[PDB]
């Protein structure tokens, strides 16, 4: 794995794809 | 905390791993 720049829905579609249907949580700050 | 990380600096996808269910 190399490290990663991830900004907006990116990182949304980045916790899809390690997490899966094992799902996660998406908790931004305020 | 990683929402913020991953877009302001980088991050890894073990970190990642700890926001699964
Ligand atoms: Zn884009």
């Amino acid at each position: 794995f190399v490290n990663q720049h991830l900004c907006g829905s990116h990182l949304v579609q980045a916790l899809y794809l390690v997490c899966g249907e094992r799902g996660f949580f998406y908790t931004p700050k305020t | 905390g990683i929402v913020e990380q991953c877009c302001t600096s980088i991050c890894s996808l073990y970190q990642l791993e700890n926001y699964c269910n």
